[PDB]
């Protein structure tokens, strides 16, 4: 501090920025069929 | 809401493709030929 002044950098000049931001608030609903994947049409694996 | 058991559809129909006309492997000539061979020297046909 010279005396009692600092020294800033004050802008004199400005402009607006837009900055994009995608937030995650859903995904794809996934269902499984755990029979049909498991045994597909096969009765001998749907009895096991 | 129920997601019920997959199903799939039925064949309406059967395909069966075989090659005509083919030989018979005359398996059984070659089995019950008379001339034997020993472990030792073990002969091989092959059928196709
Ligand atoms: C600010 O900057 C813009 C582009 O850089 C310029 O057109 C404009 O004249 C400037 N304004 C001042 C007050 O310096």
């Amino acid at each position: 501090s010279v005396g009692g002044l600092y020294e800033i950098k004050i802008p004199t000049n400005f402009t607006i920025v837009g900055q994009e931001e995608f937030i995650q608030t859903n995904s794809p609903k996934v269902t499984i069929d755990c029979s049909l994947f498991v045994c597909s049409n096969y009765a001998a694996c749907h009895d096991l | 809401v129920y997601d019920l058991s997959g199903f799939t559809v039925k064949p309406v129909a059967t395909v069966h493709r075989r090659i005509p006309d083919l030989p018979d492997c005359d398996i059984d000539k070659w089995l019950n030929n008379f001339n034997v061979p020993s472990p030792l020297n073990w002969e091989r046909k092959i059928f196709s």
